[PDB]
């Protein structure tokens, strides 16, 4: 009894969970259109030449 | 027999009860 009756300890335990996120992005795109004689040229991005 | 063990969660503790040879082969462990 006196073993199974004795103080046993009190803790108190901090957790901290932390959580960072970044981002970027960076866009660019030149999209013309030449009409010269006879000829007609068009440059995009998502059709080429 | 085998000795018989005693657990105590709260304390952490370990009890073994048996015959004085039974005893000091968990005493070794």
């Amino acid at each position: 009894v006196p073993q199974l009756d004795q103080v046993v300890p009190q803790i108190n335990v901090q957790v901290r969970i932390q959580e960072v996120n970044e981002r970027a992005l960076q866009s660019l795109g030149l999209n013309w259109r030449a009409t010269f004689g006879g000829f007609n040229v068009a440059v995009s991005g998502g059709t080429g030449l | 027999q085998q000795a018989t063990l005693i657990a105590d969660k709260r304390t952490n503790s370990l009890i073994v009860r048996g015959t004085p040879e039974q005893v000091a082969q968990v005493a070794e462990l």
